[PDB]
């Protein structure tokens, strides 16, 4: 079974993916091995960017498909399989899609919590470890769900800061204060 | 008549832009470096609040 | 990028368990989904254009539109009894009443 | 000071704490959003967006949630956060919004002094139930003599005043409204009424004059206008009659009484239409969508009259449709009449005869029975109805030169007479006292002598004989709203009197 | 089966779309239960969307509904409560009482859903029924086992003749009632629910004769239609499994048409003509077949309808038309000329008027009357244009006989205490057969036309010409 | 970088960019294709997420390279406004196609303004003269007004609006306005010249007309911000100036016209007819940037063209509730021979009451409403029956209102080379007697076809002489 | 496609191109919504009655539907010397032979 439904459309396959592998308890395996081979097409520059996009018959782009498994043996067969699926009804500029979402659906079994702690400008790396600290020890994070803090640089995000992770969220930022205040100019 | 009460309103449009003014200000300066360290440790603060 | 009405995830995650097709849609059917008495049922490979089709439920249809990806049956009677997942056998007879 | 204003709007911006949701923007325009994230939201809440747009949520779906901005889409951003209130839309509701203009988000927008509030409401309230209803109670009166007499109000009810537009369409409802005057200033505040208007789709200049002239007749210390005009969003003027029917629910709540005009609703479903076709609802006839129907029928259903354990409560309402383009076998007028108790239809083409504003009386009709208008002004009228219908006949039988008898002409006569005295005038109504001796009048045949040019000359030379000798008839009409034996015979004579001029 | 957790997808309005648990679903018609902070909203399942995704009409506010809200299978199809305890109840669509007098206590229930009964039971109607209005009479007369359809426009009054059979044909006729009210109004409630109180029909000292269902026009479009269901449903109760005569009440039928045609195109389907559903043909049918006659009671609909714009060949009315064995027309015209009975006495046709069902007597009667009235119709046309003098002594004679009949079709009602203020008065079939006999053979010519106003049978009209002489 | 974008797709002149950061673009800015024909210059009306804008197009799209480069100017669409501002035409992408030379900026201001508040309202309740019979008595201007136009633009419609122009234009209006969505723009140039001739526009110096046309050449959404453009002209001589504003509008059907073409291909689902489904919303935003605000009142003059002359669809039918005034000109009255063309019972306004414009006017007013009608009624019966074969008071009333219907054309100035009788104007004092003499039969001995063709009354009497010898 | 049609001035040669457009009605049409489309562009009509051309008269012009708003010189003096004011004077004809009976 599935665990929850994410995703729109090109999860009806993330999900499909998930629960088949998710019978035998190998679902980090196909998921790592399907970086690889995905790699493998960016690091062909034509025709692994110029064959991502319907150009070329079902058939042909089928056989693209057997030549990708022929050179990686190890995908694991509920991959070697899904891409089978995906050449048949001819598609493959969403595979990078399913490819995404399966990550997701991986580390909510990991137990990850992947998290974006955006910024103005790059914190320190103190600052990251007190981040970390004291969103566990408060009760969004409860435990038993590791958090990662990803750092980024949003020069958009003008002063000030934003923590996001799952459906929790603290926005401690000056720039939506500036906005607020910016229309708020009477006299 | 009706110019004299349009320069009441226009004293403080003319005051409206020292806000935005005092904006580019604040951040051209590294007060934009350490107060963004001073909204890190806030949300540290505010975390054990929640 | 497009969406099929044969992306049901009980029949996707069979084809990535390398398991094929084609051996419970020969005539053989299952409806996916059933709504305001038009099952639409993926098999039905060996039938005929408006041939008679019986339901687990109980119920006839009809097999007007035969598409690749599911057959819109159109239902004789009852929606309340018909669910997913049933089997719709292959009459072998198209639509024949009794003539003497 | 400039200086110590600007001082305070700073210190009033800065700090804040979790948010239930985020979602970040992507398809918007047209002041209607989708929003991508948001899973926390169930329907009417309001969520916050990060521009400092309001809008509530009305299409829930698993994939982008769309949510209706009160605002515009010019400081909305692809990209930006949008953070959940938390809190369902409210409205101020109190005593400070009455002597006062306020827009459909129910702030003043002519500046006026503060709106007090003693709550806060909520857009949807089930209309009442059949156990706190009770029978049809105290006459409402507009002051149009042919309104009253045939298709005559009460409070509890609706009755839908449709017909094409700019007829005379906005003097009706003023009329109705200056009426009130009698009684808003007489004692008893379950006698007195605190109208709400409600104006979707319609220019400010327009606004402004009328709200003008309620000032002079000293009709503006009660009268509360809700607005959404034109230009401002179409989910505020969605918005606009569900939010004006809770500023009239707390008069019904309370005991007190009060009247609530919808002008117009066609213009609110065409607001309504723009909504719903980007939130991609599939319509149905003349792309108006089905569930229109449900938009106006729970809306009328919040005015009926309660019981007297909730206070003899009654909220009003006089629902008003301008036909954009003249029909009444159109989509919107057919669903509006199933759910009112009344037509009042208004003519075009008896807005050039000389009746100002014009009014049919035979395209109207009143299923709420004869008991909702005064008992002394029923008795009066009582042939009134039958007498318009037999001239109307007579004439269909008079129209190609065709040979007329003296059986006939004494209807026609009749008829030709009663419509001169009947015809309206823009911007005046009057009191129930002096419209009873007229029809009387009319209906004996006293005003059946008497030339159609000198019908006018004798009202008004007739109504004035009266203030001067008769004023303890006028005092018995008032006071008992009913007509004794004694009474009559004495008007009467007092009508056999005065014939000539 | 037993109990499921599914969780909300799509609130767009009434329909809200479920996302249950895989391997495991309710079925089209279940009841699901999600509570909710004004009741417990009860879903239909109306369609299976693939993928375990069931959509669903709600029958309660869709306010504030989370998507992923839980809900609970009941394991089955909508059931309210039959019984005799429904008897005074005031019912709603989720089948609950809303008047507080108790919920309805009965071993019995059953569900909203029902096949309409076999051929075999078939039993068509052959008595005729007396209304004791003297229009519907002579010239429309009711059978007992009919589907009569109460047509009329705006202003006819509709709720008062409606109110008027009550009073007649309800306390005379054995058997219980179940009156039932789709897309109501407060107004209309309120009058109907006071007007059988005032008539000791209503007893909260006693059972009632009366059930009721009241489901009014302020709750969603589902619940509208549905609402219908229920009152059908008791009606079937009392016919099958206690075996009672019902005098069935529906009110207005229009109401469902129109209901119907919104949760059409929100569940997907595509619009038909005239902006009604699609499914106006079958629904209907369902809905029909199942009012009749059996061989345990006999069910006689008396149903009203609404003719949008005084057009009965729109496709809501004009369909209906045919349904319904007994059909009247109200129309605008006969209110204003001042005649109460509304009842238009030309087009009203039985589904039974032949001669040896009615009696031979009562049959060449009304073949008289219709004729008279017809030929002062198309003798309008002569006096509108030409003058009225130019006219033969015939044509004078049956314009005269032809306003007689017009005045002597006014009959008062005692609902119309109001209305009018004169009181009602009710006359036998056999009287009225007799009474408009004398009439025609031109032996009461002597009498004025106003003599003719309100009034009963022949002895009235001859004591009410003396009255006017002085 | 700066917000540079590559061009997706070009679906119609409805041009679709894709940027290539994933910074922040917005809505009623303005982006520039440097293309190798003049410039191009696009406006971004909606946002559909993944860094793709949808554009409203200003100038012609054809000849366009796809995936050609774009950037973002930062904001919307100025014009330059000022008091010698006038004198000059202007086009929605600010440039002259007069050739006038370099318009004076002072201000330049955005044509999307937020339109004023409901607490500004200086309402008319001051009558202005038109110089018509028909329109002084039936249904006068204010000062303030907004008054409608409705019919075709070929059939006197247009011919109609030169008079007003003509009278209301070279005596009031300090800075005044005309606005042209879908203009014909040879005849665009004979206003232009016209205007020189009376000395209206001297140069492209001091002047109290300036003028906006945008060609009917020009794609539909470029169309649709020419109306906006011109607002934004009309609304600084409102604001900073005290001075007279007029403004007149040939057609503002040609923006609710060009709304229906574009709404396609934005990514909106038409509504029944063909119109948009946000007409209401859209038609509300230049509709409340045109109201009258307490630092100056603003006479407007607008036009509606009717197509297949059903006036029942929403896009006429949805004015006249922003309308003051009308005087709806159609189709009918134009064959019969009576120019100008407005129905005589189908005018409005909101000045007609018996205090405003006085009890007198109005009793006048009322019973050339009746007479008219009345005879309107009659038309089957005195056709297929007769005159003789109607009653004798609707024979009055019958002859009376041939000669009331006939004495409302006024040959005009603009006219006066087709008819060959030289332009009149017949005062509002003057009205309120000529038609109260004829309602009280002391004008009626005289010929049907002495009413045609006359100024005023005493004109009447005259031609009466001139026919009979 | 008509504003390509247009007498221009000297500097781009004095130069015209004349459009005539060319409406294929069924009897006359005017008050539907092509007709229309094309009445609004052009400064006038030509309107010509199809009972009346089909009865031999050619020309056969109604004058009620047939104006042009720029005419005022596009004519040889000639003939509108000899033709004056007889555009009026079938305006008033119509009219006269209606009540002539």
């Amino acid at each position: 079974p599935p665990p929850v439904r994410l995703f729109g459309v090109e999860g009806t396959y993330a999900t499909a993916l998930y629960q088949a592998a998710a019978k035998n308890s190998s679902i980090d395996a196909a998921f790592q091995s399907l970086q690889k081979v995905e790699s493998t097409v960016k690091k062909n520059p034509k025709l692994g960017h110029l064959l991502l996009n319907p150009a070329l018959s079902l058939k042909d782009r089928n056989s693209v498909i057997d030549a990708i498994v022929e050179t990686h043996k190890n995908l694991d067969g509920y991959v070697v399989n899904l891409l089978k699926v995906l050449s048949e009804n001819n598609r493959l500029g969403c595979f990078e899609k399913i490819a995404s979402d399966f990550g997701v659906l991986n580390d909510a079994h990991n137990g990850l919590l992947k998290g974006t702690v955006t910024s103005a400008e790059p914190l320190d790396p103190k600052s990251f470890k007190r981040i970390e600290k004291a969103l566990s020890a408060s009760k969004l994070v409860g435990q038993g769900k590791s958090l990662k803090l990803e750092n980024v640089v949003k020069p958009e995000i003008k002063g000030g800061l934003i923590v996001e992770l799952g459906d929790k969220t603290v926005d401690l930022s000056i720039s939506t204060k500036i906005q607020k205040l910016n229309k708020v100019l009477e006299d | 008549v009706r110019y004299e009460a349009s320069l009441r309103q226009l004293e403080q449009r003319q005051l409206a832009k020292s806000v935005i003014s005092r904006v580019q200000s604040e951040l051209g300066n590294p007060k934009f470096q350490e107060k963004v360290l001073q909204q890190s440790i806030s949300e540290i603060e505010q975390l054990l609040s929640k | 990028t497009k969406a099929q009405p044969t992306e049901v995830s009980s029949i996707l995650e069979e084809r990535i368990k390398g398991v094929s097709d084609e051996a419970n849609l020969n005539e053989t059917g299952r409806v996916l989904a059933v709504g305001d008495g038009i099952a639409r049922v993926f098999g039905l490979n060996n039938i005929q254009a408006e041939e008679l089709v019986e339901f687990s439920s109980g119920v006839k249809g009809m097999a007007l539109n035969l598409e690749p990806g599911q057959v819109g049956i159109v239902l004789f009677g009852s929606d309340r009894l018909v669910k997913e997942g049933e089997l719709v056998k292959r009459t072998g007879n198209i639509v024949d009443v009794p003539v003497g | 000071e400039v200086s110590s204003i600007l001082e305070e709007r700073i210190k009033g911006v800065s700090d804040e704490a979790n948010l239930n949701e985020t979602g970040r923007v992507l398809a918007v325009g047209d002041g209607i959003a989708r929003v991508f994230g948001l899973n926390n939201i169930q329907a009417e809440e309001l969520v916050e967006f990060s521009s400092g747009v309001k809008g509530m949520a009305l299409n829930l779906e698993p994939g982008q949630v769309g949510i209706v901005l009160f605002g515009s889409d010019r400081l909305v951003k692809e990209g930006e956060l949008v953070k959940r209130t938390g809190n369902i839309v409210d409205v101020p509701v109190g005593p400070g919004l009455l002597g006062r203009v306020v827009d459909a988000l129910g702030n003043p927008i002519d500046g006026k002094g503060p709106i007090d509030a003693a709550g806060r409401s909520r857009a949807q309230v089930k209309a009442p139930g059949i156990l706190p209803r009770r029978s049809v109670h105290e006459p409402v009166q507009t002051g149009l003599k042919a309104v009253d007499a045939l298709v005559p109000i009460g409070r509890g009810q609706r009755e839908l005043i449709i017909g094409d537009r700019q007829t005379g369409k906005t003097a009706v409802a003023l009329d109705t409204i200056l009426n009130q005057k009698r009684w808003n200033n007489g004692s008893d505040e379950s006698k007195k009424l605190y109208c709400v208007y409600v104006a979707v789709g319609q220019k400010r200049s327009t606004v402004a004059q009328l709200v003008q002239t309620l000032e002079q007749h000293d009709a503006m210390k009660y009268s509360i206008i809700v607005a959404a005009t034109a230009s401002e969003a179409a989910p505020l003027q969605y918005l606009a009659p569900f939010t004006a029917a809770s500023i009239g629910e707390w008069f019904r709540d309370n005991g007190k009484h009060a009247l609530i005009v919808y002008d117009d609703l066609s213009k609110q479903a065409v607001a309504y239409r723009q909504l719903s076709l980007l939130l991609r609802r599939p319509p149905g006839r003349e792309a108006y969508p089905g569930d229109v129907f449900y938009l106006h029928s729970r809306l009328l259903e919040r005015a009926a009259k309660l019981s007297e354990k909730e206070g003899s409560g009654s909220l009003t309402a006089l629902p008003v449709i301008e036909t954009q383009g003249g029909d009444v076998s159109a989509y919107i007028p057919t669903n509006v009449i199933s759910i009112t108790d009344g037509q009042i239809f208004l003519e075009a083409e008896l807005f050039y005869k000389g009746i100002r504003p014009a009014i049919n009386v035979g395209l109207s009709v009143s299923r709420v029975g004869s008991a909702a208008q005064v008992k002394a002004l029923k008795q009066v009228a009582g042939s009134l109805k039958l007498f318009l219908a037999q001239y109307r006949e007579v004439a269909a039988f008079a129209q190609f030169g065709s040979d007329l008898d003296a059986s006939t002409k004494q209807t026609l006569v009749r008829g030709e007479r009663l419509t001169q005295l009947l015809k309206q005038n823009q911007y005046s109504p009057l009191a129930t006292e002096e419209q009873v001796p007229l029809i009387y009048a009319g209906v004996n045949g006293h005003l059946d002598g008497i030339e159609l040019s000198r019908i006018g000359e004798f009202e008004s030379s007739f109504l004035s004989y009266l203030k001067s000798n008769h004023n303890e008839l006028l005092t018995e009409i008032r006071e008992k709203g009913e007509l004794s034996k004694e009474l009559l015979a004495s008007l009467k004579s007092a009508t056999e009197s005065f014939v000539a001029t | 089966s037993t109990p499921i957790t599914g969780k909300v997808t799509a609130v767009i309005g009434a329909i809200v779309d479920v996302h249950f648990e895989q391997s495991e679903l309710p079925a089209i018609l279940n009841a699901l239960e999600i509570k909710t902070p004004q009741g417990k909203l009860v879903l239909e399942v109306a369609q299976h969307l693939g993928e375990n995704t069931v959509r669903t009409i709600a029958m309660d506010g869709t306010e504030g509904l989370v998507r992923g809200e839980k809900v609970l299978d009941t394991g089955g199809p909508i059931s309210v409560p039959v019984g005799r305890e429904t008897l005074g109840r005031i019912i709603n669509v989720i089948g609950e009482p809303i008047d507080e007098r108790g919920p309805i206590k009965s071993k019995l229930r059953k569900p909203i859903h029902a096949d309409p009964p076999s051929f075999a039971e078939q039993s068509t109607s052959a008595e005729i029924l007396e209304t004791g209005i003297k229009v519907v009479d002579l010239l429309a007369p009711y059978a007992r086992g009919g589907k009569i359809g109460l047509f009329g426009g705006a202003g006819v009054g509709k709720t008062v003749f409606i109110q008027e059979l009550i009073n007649n044909i309800a306390k005379a006729h054995g058997g219980f009632s179940v009156f039932t009210g789709v897309g109501e109004r407060t107004r209309e409630g309120n009058d109907l629910y006071r007007e059988m109180k005032e008539t000791g029909v209503i007893n909260l000292e006693g059972e009632s004769k009366v059930a009721l269902v009241f489901g009014q026009m302020n709750e969603p479009p589902g619940a509208r239609a549905r609402v219908a269901l229920t009152g059908l449903t008791i009606a079937e109760y009392f016919r099958d499994e206690e075996g009672q005569d019902v005098l069935l009440f529906i009110d207005n039928i229009f109401r469902f048409t129109q209901a119907g045609s919104e949760v059409s195109a929100l569940l997907g389907r595509i619009p038909s003509a005239v902006g009604y559903q699609p499914t106006l043909a079958t629904d209907m049918g369902l809905l029909q077949e199942r009012i009749t006659t059996t061989k345990k009671g006999s069910v006689t609909s008396v149903q009203a309808v609404y003719v949008p714009a005084d057009d009965l060949t729109d496709p809501a009315p004009a369909t209906t038309f045919a349904h319904l064995d007994a059909t009247t027309v109200l129309s605008r015209g006969i209110s204003e000329l001042g005649i109460y009975p509304a009842v238009d006495p030309l087009d009203s046709k039985s589904r039974l008027l032949d001669a040896a069902v009615v009696g031979q007597e009562h049959y060449d009667v009304a073949s008289k009357v219709q004729e008279t009235l017809q030929t002062y119709k198309s003798l309008q046309d002569i006096i509108a244009i030409l003058g009225m003098d130019e006219l033969s002594e015939q044509d004078k004679l049956t314009v005269e006989r032809a306003r007689k009949i017009q005045r002597f079709l006014s009959q008062p009602f005692a609902v119309a205490e109001v209305f009018t203020g004169i009181p009602g008065k009710l006359v036998r079939l056999k009287d009225t057969v007799a009474s408009f006999k004398a009439v025609l053979e031109g032996k009461y010519d002597n009498i004025p036309e106003h003599a003719f106003y309100m009034v009963g049978g022949i002895e009235d009209v001859v004591a009410k010409a003396e009255k006017l002489a002085a």
